[PDB]
């Protein structure tokens, strides 16, 4: 499930970009870094969960 | 526990600044922490392993 997106979806909208959402000031154009981290993110399922 | 109250939270020189190698905050993005009012700050700080 993606944790953060640069915007707000209009109903039904579908987006599966894997872009590395840029949040800090440096771009992280490549990789991760500066608050620069993968939009998606796993679920903690489990059965103790 | 320093208590911080009627002054400006501006994160300008705080979020932008690299010499944190660990900022995450747990209601609220640091895009909208700017923008949001809040009230009576308690700052509490410590080293740890």
């Amino acid at each position: 499930y993606r944790l953060f997106r640069k915007s707000n979806l209009k109903p039904f909208e579908r987006d599966i970009s894997t872009e590395i959402y840029q949040a800090g000031s440096t771009p992280c154009n490549g990789v991760e870094g500066f608050n620069c981290y993968f939009p998606l993110q796993s679920y903690g399922f489990q059965p103790t969960n | 526990r320093k208590r911080i109250s009627n002054c400006v939270a501006d994160y300008s020189v705080l979020y932008n600044s690299a010499s944190f190698s660990t900022f995450k905050c747990y209601g609220v993005s640091p895009t909208k922490l700017n923008d949001l009012c809040f009230t009576n700050v308690y700052a509490d700080s410590f080293v740890i392993r």
